[PDB]
DNA sequence: GGATTACACCCAAGACACCAGGCACGAGACAGAAAAAAACAACGAAAACGG
DNA sequence: CCGTTTTCGTTGTTTTTTTCTGTCTCGTGCCTGGTGTCTTGGGTGTAATCC
């Protein structure tokens, strides 16, 4: 089940979607796959983070092992 | 476009030219300094021995000794041990390691003496022998005895004497290199105070809050739960005032760099820290503004206290805050750190240990693993004094390589860049030999060729712009 | 309406992830992250849907959108 | 011992030899210099005993019972190039606090060691004919190392 | 761990409530879809009277506790909270008129 | 003639050389063999596809267009060569 | 290119000897396989040298190579 | 009479983390052996072009 | 598919010297030991509902 409120997620995409064009009308089904690719995403984020911070020993996850698993991936230049 | 990198590119001629006139100046200025007369003058550096000994009269010898067996003396910190009726002593300062093995009835203890070819950790300057090519020396020495307890308790005893001898040292060490300073002069009326400052190096292994307090000739530092624990800093000793603000910070920090190190508790620092910590959906966000109430209110007092050291020094220390704008990340020493340019030094002051280098004692930046599209480099400062060990700054990104070398250029500091980690440990004892030789074959600007000198090129395809079919 | 992602559903996330014990910055990074993410699948979507002459964003703007990153889904009328 | 530095030992060994006939002597069925273990941590010689293994360290020497080796491991590393011998011993042996209930010894694949047992024909026929080679030939070090610890122990290789 | 769904007055287990929702109310309340803020605002854990019925058509019980169009099961005669202003306005933008079953209002 | 583990051509300056064109200052020497076989899984995993390329085509030669398409098929398109 | 020309070439036609026998090679294609191999080992060598310094450390190891090749996705 | 139990709190352990010491395996240094690399000339398979 | 041109891939030989290596000492960084103090358990103890 989906880790996410839905409201919150809601207001988030049309925060979002109000910069480029103003009355944009989103389909449920539209909040739901986005919200669904979006945890898979960062599962998979996570994932990677608490590989990186195993190989260096530790247990607590850190901005900078977030930014060497992007870094890694090819996400950050 | 094109007319905005034109002019950025002849400002990038510019900083390619100060960068020519740098490595020519200090080519100029190594020269100068070195003089042939000296490179005659050549010093030999030679291993010195710390001289020691156990007895000077057979009286000195305990009469305890009387039972052929291995007896020792504590308070002259010697080991006698029986050789074939002889009460031969041995300094615990001669002994090395030793190995117990109780094979049957007796106890084969085998107790190792320092011996040349691989022996202590300790560094070539102290040897714990005399130099001699020609001089044997008892590298081993196997006993056995009946009785197992009382040959433990012995080996227990030995152990324990090299235990407080090498603390000992070490802790004469740490007061060695500190220069006997002159005493703090009290302030006669009430002295401007910060209170619940917690101090780094700390001098005990508790973390106890205490209170700072300005002085005629210094800063003190003072605990409430013991009066010994003070940390008394001379205004004279300072060569760097940092104040740090928390811009992005659990805490607000006042550092002070030093001219000469200080033994604070057991350890020898040159870097003294005063520090304190802010830290214990519109009610989260109203909770981040309290916050920010809290980190602008201590930024306010530790930076009034920080410029009122500066007014009591009477013009003596300048008050430095960090440039967070012109920050980059990289790794001084085993994490990735924010590093900090201030007016004229670049710090790292968050983490423990602490980066402080100052700009004016550098004598050239060396760019590591710059090539074709690579993810990182390293950057090493090495020193006009090459007694000092450079310093490495690694994993800086990529991204930052432009803006580092514009610094570097805004600084008149001269820089060179290379695809390997060349090794200094090498370049540094050469250089220290014979700097004057070193300055007479180009020095580093030899080193720098700027000149790209490629003209091979790939050839060219036939030059034909014009419409084919 | 970026404060609506609030620590638990972080701390949720990660514990789905295997997260063990988790600083007190992930939640900031991890915010920052997934405003990246969704300002460019969002972006996609809307070029799909203006190309299309929409003002309603479909769930095959989205399905394609994620298709152009390689992030194919399935179950949504791929 | 004694450390006599200089290109001179040997003269000097010479001479005393000479002066009372010194005769040489050999001890430990079989001797193994130079291994690396992984656990502890550092370079051990092993010699082993009819009854018990003494490992020989410059900072540690240790004595262990063959009766105390309940378990011999000899595993291939992934990497295919390193080959892993470890032995299960209780009671763990001791550096301080924490123990090594396993020791982890680390070959290369491509050692090759030579080895004749220090035994007389008698004894070898008597107690290890059928458990121990006489000679080893030039076989890699870890089978050897693996054999005569199986033989003396008396314990499966796993 | 059991609670009670406000509006049809079903008795489920909270986490059986947060994983699938309400079989009856889903249709209006969306409680699968909701949070657990919602979920609590709408099912609650602190109830009276747990009440089983077999057929909704012919029993006269549940047509007088209004669950005779629901799904059978556990039911509670009275359910402690209130369902909330705004899911009330959400409610009665639906066309449905909300009958609180907390005793209070008769 | 049939080619036997030549594997070992690729000797330790290479990799070191490629290390430090990396940016590696120090190489532990487990490295060199790690390497060695990641190489190799590359190299199977590309030519087994230039070669379905060039059987496909009724060929006998190993073109480099077959080469550029089995690298364009793993998102690794290579400049220089054609395209 | 770091590698030399004719080891790499016999490494190639190694290779190459399993899946179809006696297959000719042509100008530009092990050219092309030498700088995509020197390419791709440069960039694992950059994600190891990452790898490496967040472990606080400077000499790398096969297990910053296998978590480089993990988080890449690569098998 | 009897019993299991709620509830706040104290005394205590497991755990991820920080600091220190030391020993060995790696880097640095030097003199030596090895074969990769560089340079040269010859032959012609097969790539590029045409109908 | 068939005939053409002529590049550059395959073939072999000689010489150079950078790279690999045998050998030594030292050190710095890997690993063992001592210690912090937080989150949490297991328990006492005061106090209680239930029939
Ligand atoms: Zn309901």
């Amino acid at each position: 089940e989906l880790l996410i409120r839905k409201l919150p997620f809601q207001r988030l995409v049309r925060e979002i979607a109000q910069d480029f064009k103003t009355d944009l009308r989103f389909q449920s089904a539209a909040i739901g796959a986005l919200q669904e690719a979006s945890e898979a995403y960062l599962v998979g984020l996570f994932e990677d983070t608490n590989l990186c911070a195993i190989h260096a020993k530790r247990v607590t996850i850190m901005p900078k092992d977030i930014q060497l698993a992007r870094r890694i991936r090819g996400e950050r230049a | 476009r094109n007319e905005t990198t034109n002019t950025e590119e002849e400002k990038e001629r510019l900083r390619k030219e100060i960068q020519k006139q740098l490595h020519e100046k200090i080519q100029k200025e190594g020269l100068a300094r070195f003089n042939k007369s000296d490179a005659q003058d050549g010093n030999e550096n030679h291993a010195v021995f710390k001289r020691y000994e156990s007895y000077v009269r057979e009286s000195q010898i305990p009469s305890k000794v009387k039972n052929l067996r291995i007896s020792i003396d504590p308070k002259a910190q010697t080991i006698i041990l029986p050789i074939c009726g002889r009460p031969v002593p041995f300094h615990i300062n001669s002994f090395k390691n030793g190995s117990k093995n109780e094979e049957g009835d007796y106890m084969y203890i085998r107790l190792n003496f320092n011996s040349p070819g691989m022996g202590s950790s300790v560094k070539k300057t102290e040897l714990p022998y005399e130099d001699g090519d020609d001089k044997e020396f008892v590298r081993s020495l196997t006993f056995r005895s009946t009785n197992k307890e009382r040959m433990s308790e012995v080996f227990k005893a030995i152990t324990e004497l090299k235990k407080t001898a090498v603390k000992r040292d070490q802790e004469r060490k740490t007061m060695e290199d500190v220069v006997a300073q002159a005493q703090l002069v009290e302030f006669k009326g009430r002295p401007k105070k910060l209170e619940n400052v917690f101090v780094r190096p700390a001098p005990d292994s508790k973390r106890v809050t205490g209170t700072l307090f300005i002085h005629q000739n210094g800063i003190r530092y003072q605990s409430p739960v013991r009066s010994d624990h003070r940390v008394d800093i001379l205004f004279s000793n300072i060569k760097h005032l940092f104040f740090q603000p928390c811009k992005e910070e659990l805490m607000v920090i006042i550092h002070c760099h030093l001219k000469t190190p200080l033994m604070i508790g057991k350890k020898k620092t040159f870097d003294v820290q005063f520090y304190r910590e802010v830290s214990d959906d519109e009610d989260e966000l109203e909770q981040e503004q309290e916050e920010r109430r809290r980190k602008a209110l201590l930024d306010k007092e530790f930076r009034r206290f920080a410029e009122e050291i500066s007014e009591a020094s009477n013009g003596l220390l300048d008050l430095e805050t960090p440039f967070r704008e012109l920050g980059f990340t990289g790794v001084p020493f085993r994490s990735s750190v924010l590093c900090l340019p201030t007016r004229d030094c670049l710090i790292q002051l968050i983490d423990t240990p602490f980066l402080v280098v100052t700009l004016e004692e550098i004598e050239v930046a060396h760019l590591e693993r710059v090539q074709f599209g690579l993810k990182n480099f390293d950057l090493v400062f090495v020193f006009k004094d090459f007694s000092k060990p450079v310093v490495h700054i690694n994993t800086i990104p990529i991204e930052m390589l432009e803006f580092v070398k514009q610094w570097l250029t805004d600084v008149d500091i001269p820089y060179s860049e290379g695809a390997v980690n060349l090794n200094w440990g090498t370049i540094m004892k050469t250089i220290q030999a014979d700097p004057y030789e070193f300055f007479e074959n180009g020095g580093w600007s030899f080193l720098g060729g700027g000149e790209s000198d490629d003209e091979e090129s790939e050839e060219e395809e036939s030059e034909f712009q014009v419409s084919d079919e | 309406n970026i404060q609506g992602i609030t620590k638990p559903a972080i701390r949720r996330l990660a514990r789905r992830g295997g997260v063990k014990r988790i600083s007190g910055l992930i939640y900031e990074e991890t915010r920052g992250v997934l405003k990246v993410f969704l300002e460019n699948v969002i972006r996609d979507a809307v070029t799909y849907t203006e190309h299309a002459k929409r003002k309603t964003v479909t769930a095959m703007d989205v399905v394609y959108a994620l298709k152009r990153q390689g992030r194919t889904l399935y179950g949504f009328g791929g | 011992r004694l450390y006599v530095p200089g290109q001179k030992s040997q003269l000097f060994y010479e001479q005393l030899k000479d002066k009372a006939d010194f005769d040489t002597t050999s001890e430990a069925i079989v001797s193994f210099e130079d291994i690396l273990f992984l656990t502890p941590r550092g370079r051990f010689e092993i010699s082993m005993y009819a009854n018990n293994l003494r490992l020989r360290g410059q900072s540690y020497d240790y004595k262990i019972q063959n009766k105390n080796v309940l378990r011999i491991f000899s595993l291939p590393r992934l990497d295919d190039r390193h080959h892993l011998v470890i032995l299960q011993v209780d009671p763990p042996l001791r550096q301080g606090q924490t123990r090594y209930p396993f020791l982890v010894m680390q070959f290369d694949r491509n050692e090759e060691l030579e080895v004749e047992l220090n035994l007389s024909d008698e004894e070898y026929k008597s107690k290890y004919e059928g458990k121990l080679n006489r000679s080893y030939g030039t076989d890699s070090t870890y089978k050897i190392l693996s054999h005569c610890l199986r033989g003396l122990t008396e314990r499966r290789v796993i | 761990r059991e609670r009670a769904c406000m509006l049809c007055g079903i008795v489920l287990p909270g986490r059986v409530f947060m994983q699938n929702g309400c079989p009856n109310c889903d249709s209006v309340l969306n409680l699968r879809d909701s949070d657990q803020a919602t979920v609590n605002e709408c099912t609650s854990s602190s109830f009276e009277g747990l009440v089983a019925v077999g057929d909704n058509e012919h029993s006269w019980v549940a047509k007088w506790l209004r669950v005779d169009r629901f799904q059978p099961g556990l039911y509670a005669v009275r359910v402690d909270g209130r369902l909330p202003s705004d899911i009330v306005a959400a409610l009665e933008q639906y066309g449905v008129y909300y009958r609180p079953r907390d005793g209070s209002v008769i």
